């Protein structure tokens, strides 16, 4: 019946239906067709989709944290030993009521962390996570003063998407290269990130330069800012600096070339360790520190 | 030492505001985006008064209408507004023999003429005006005083000079003079009556007038008894101290921290500059006193209420106040 070919299929949908959130769509449906009622033949079956899924990633960590909650509820439905079918019903239920979830969250969000953008504020703002933007958008809704840089992230070339999706709004934006990032540290108020995922230690996950902002603001005091959907959570540890899931290139050293081809290899996802990170928002309250393994911990139930 | 009752002299100091005071009364003009009333009454409150009495006869509709909308009139309220309506526009003698008349007057009696905001606690002004009324039996009403700011070379309105005891504190003497508006007098003449009496004079320029006045029965008796006397401090302080009875003294209270009433329009300036500064330390914007206010203190002394819209690339200034509800364009200093 196939998920990585549904999953395909988004390509000029999006923003509305989240990377995960639409992964885990995907997983109830493959769950509903061949009976619920068997926990051998559905569950292995699952298991064998989320490897075949994980096989077919390139450069994605999201993708393995859904699938993870979705595991959990559906081991935790019927924990009370209650019928094999009401169960059940609920479980395949809790495939659109968890799409439905992603905006009752953004509803959230977008009302608590305005409170953190103060009067007149200059912004640097790095990456782009729909949480983060959603902040930005319905502040400028509540009809707050704020000003805002933009950074030159190199993966698909995400500043100049991210400059673009600015203009459409109204708010005056200029470009800032992330070599040049250091010297804009004393006119710009707060710095903000949007990650790709935050570790099981309180680190994040994230693009092609987010550890040396990380720094550089821990330098000069300003505070540094994380904001997602709590849904980016992995029982991941990098204990490295530079260590982590890659199906690519882990820093490659080519031999003497003419025509110019290998050339671009670098590490294009970093981590950033916990004492970098000021402030950690998501729609599970307002909290940062040991707040994310306290969740992995609750879940896991280990 | 309890249950006390208060007067307030409105429609007192009218066409003082030349261009103002025509539809609307003296007193619901705003200082700080709030009526100049509830400051007073906000005084009243932490005071201590039971029952509260105001003079309203010009544009008194408006007046009465707004004690009705006011957060007095609900059951919970310490105090209960009753308003005296008199004859249009007369002096505060004619007022004081309309009460005495009525005759509600019990004990010791609040009067304050025009509308002051003082920080100064008031707990203490009463302590000392029961333990000097305990010293002599002939002792009448008690005066607020508060020091100026160095030298009063911009105050010209009020050049009341004082004339004040060391160790009693007594009040001799009130005079006002043209001098830095107009060079015309310099002269000031002295009654030599009361020199050996008190001995330790001390005469002063330097104090702020504040009419805020603890008063004794004696008063609307005294008032009745002589009805040629029409103001409260020009002729009646005076004539008190030139023997008109034998035997009666009147306060003179100094204290440190801010009081200053409000009567002309360059001095109202003077006193929002000064509620926009720090100077009145509890009398902030930000406690929000009249409920429904919704300020935010903001560092450099900007004040801002909730649902204040501004435009973006817009500089604000120093000791500065943005009502609700408000919104500024682009380019605004």
């Amino acid at each position: 019946f196939n998920i990585t070919e549904t999953y395909l299929r988004f390509l000029e949908e999006d923003t509305e239906m989240t990377m995960p959130i639409a992964a885990i769509e995907a997983l109830v449906t493959l769950l509903r067709i061949k009976t619920p009622e068997t926990a051998a033949e559905m569950i292995n079956t699952i298991k064998s989709s989320t490897e075949e899924l994980i096989k077919s990633i390139p450069n994605s960590v999201s993708l393995r944290a859904g699938c993870d909650i979705f595991m959990r509820f559906v081991l935790r439905n019927l924990h009370l030993y209650g019928d094999w079918e009401n169960c059940k019903q609920h479980l395949i239920e809790n495939g659109q009521l968890f799409v439905s979830r992603a905006k009752k969250s953004r509803n959230k969000i977008a009302e608590i962390g305005v409170d953190f953008i103060a009067d007149d504020d200059i912004i640097l703002v790095h990456g782009y996570s729909r949480a983060v933007f959603s902040l930005l958008n319905h502040a400028a809704n509540k009809f707050i003063r704020f000003r805002c840089v933009v950074t030159e992230s190199r993966p698909s070339k995400q500043g100049n998407q991210l400059y673009t999706l600015l203009e459409q709004k109204g708010i005056p934006v200029t470009l800032i290269v992330d070599s040049a990032v250091g010297a804009v540290i004393d006119k710009v108020d707060k710095v903000f990130v949007g990650a790709e995922g935050v570790a099981e230690s309180g680190g994040i996950i994230n693009l092609v330069g987010t550890y040396s902002v990380g720094v550089l603001a821990h330098n000069a005091r300003k505070p540094f800012y994380v904001v997602t959907e709590s849904h980016k959570f992995v029982r991941m540890f990098p204990l490295s600096s530079d260590d982590l899931p890659m199906a690519g290139p882990p820093l490659d050293f080519t031999r003497r070339t003419d025509d110019l081809e290998d050339a671009l290899r670098g590490p294009t996802i970093d981590y950033t360790a916990q004492e970098y990170i000021t402030a950690l928002i998501t729609d599970l309250g307002v909290l940062t520190p040991s707040a994310v393994s306290e969740e992995l911990i609750k879940m896991w139930y280990d | 030492e309890d249950r006390l009752q208060a007067v307030v002299l409105t429609d007192s100091y009218e066409t003082r505001f030349m261009p103002l005071t025509a539809v609307k009364p003296r007193c619901l003009l705003p200082l700080a985006n709030v009526p100049l009333i509830e400051y007073t009454l906000e005084f009243l409150a932490k005071a201590g008064v039971h029952e509260v009495f105001l003079i309203c006869s010009s544009h008194a509709n408006q007046i009465n209408d707004y004690i009705e909308n006011s957060k007095w009139n609900l059951p919970w309220s310490p105090f209960k507004i009753t308003t005296i309506m008199s004859p249009e526009a007369r002096c505060t003698g004619d007022v004081m023999r309309d009460l005495d008349n009525r005759g509600i007057i019990t004990g010791d009696f609040i009067l304050v003429s025009g509308d002051v905001l003082t920080n100064i606690d008031f707990s203490k002004m009463l302590e000392f005006h029961k333990k000097m009324h305990l010293q002599d039996k002939d002792h009448i009403s008690t005066m607020c005083l508060s020091k100026a700011s160095t030298y009063p070379k911009t105050r010209t309105i009020e050049p009341a000079a004082f004339v004040l005891d060391k160790s009693t504190s007594r009040c001799i003497y009130y005079q006002d003079l043209p001098l830095p508006s107009s060079r015309e007098k310099t002269s000031i003449q002295i009654d030599p009556e009361l020199l050996d009496n008190v001995d330790e004079f001390v005469i002063r320029n330097d104090l702020i007038d504040c009419r805020i006045d603890i008063c004794t029965s004696h008063v609307p008796l005294i008032f009745q008894e002589n009805f040629d006397y029409q103001s409260l401090r020009t002729d009646f302080v005076k004539g008190v101290i030139s023997s008109d009875i034998l035997g009666k003294h009147i306060y003179a209270y100094l204290t440190d921290e801010y009081a200053v009433r409000v009567e002309s329009w360059q001095t109202y300036d003077t006193i929002s500059q000064d509620f926009l500064g720090r100077w009145c330390y509890p009398l902030v914007l930000d406690s929000n006193i009249q409920d429904d206010q919704t300020y935010s203190y903001e560092s450099r002394h900007i004040y801002k209420e909730k649902d204040v819209v501004l435009a973006q690339s817009c500089k604000i200034g120093k000791c500065t106040a943005i009502g609700s509800g408000t919104k500024i364009g682009e380019g605004t200093k």
